[PDB]
């Protein structure tokens, strides 16, 4: 199938239509997206078909075609590009400067951004196009409004 | 069954619409991967 690199949307037909369920990064050879949108299933890609490599519930990432790829971090001071990819709607840079995800294991990178949740998988980008994360892992604050961690994995 | 379509070249846009705040948020993590608001 198509490994060229870039953002791509990751489609079911099982249900009306064709849905997008989320987004994902090739990169490498590697398709990376996120445990919630895929839930471990294979891929496919025109005639190409996509068999899951790793996954980790708890970060809630998967890898397809070999190991996760993207090992890049929030500096903690620069602004970020979320690169959104909505259903049935172009690719869009948005630029924010991320807040904080503070937990017992460490402080993380969050955006608030609110997008459809088939937008779940969408990179989040450094000034040097490098991406440092995905979008779609998070939760709602007092006002309603949703804030997503800048999820990362480790490359071995 | 489950399929992708490229919707994009990953880079960095001078100029990009700029928006969203920056919250400071005491959150936990379950072994489900759920994120949840330590109050
Ligand atoms: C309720 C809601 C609302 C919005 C936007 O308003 C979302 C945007 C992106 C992605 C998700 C999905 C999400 O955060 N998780 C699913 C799996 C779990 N671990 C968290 C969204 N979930």
């Amino acid at each position: 199938g198509e490994t060229t690199d870039g953002v791509y949307r990751v489609m079911t037909r099982r249900l009306l239509g064709s849905t997008q369920v989320g987004v994902g990064v090739m990169q490498e050879g590697v398709f990376h997206t996120m445990w919630h949108v895929t839930k471990g299933a294979a891929l496919r890609s025109g005639e190409g078909r996509l068999d899951p490599y790793w996954g980790d519930v708890k970060q809630d990432l998967v890898s397809y075609c070999g190991p996760w790829k993207l090992d890049a971090a929030w500096d903690g001071l620069s602004e970020v590009q979320l690169l959104a990819v909505p259903p049935g709607e172009r690719a869009k840079n948005i630029q924010t400067l991320p807040g904080i995800f503070k937990t017992k294991d460490g402080d993380i990178g969050a955006v608030a951004l609110d997008y459809p949740a088939g937008t779940s998988g969408s990179p989040i980008l450094d000034k040097c196009g490098r991406v440092i994360g995905l979008y779609g892992n998070g939760v709602v604050i007092k006002n309603g409004s949703y804030v997503s961690a800048i999820t990362q994995g480790k490359r071995e | 069954d489950m399929y992708i379509e490229r919707a994009g070249d990953i880079t960095w846009e001078k100029d990009a619409e700029v928006t969203g705040n920056s919250p400071r948020l005491d959150v936990a993590l379950d072994e489900s991967g759920d994120f949840s608001l330590v109050e």
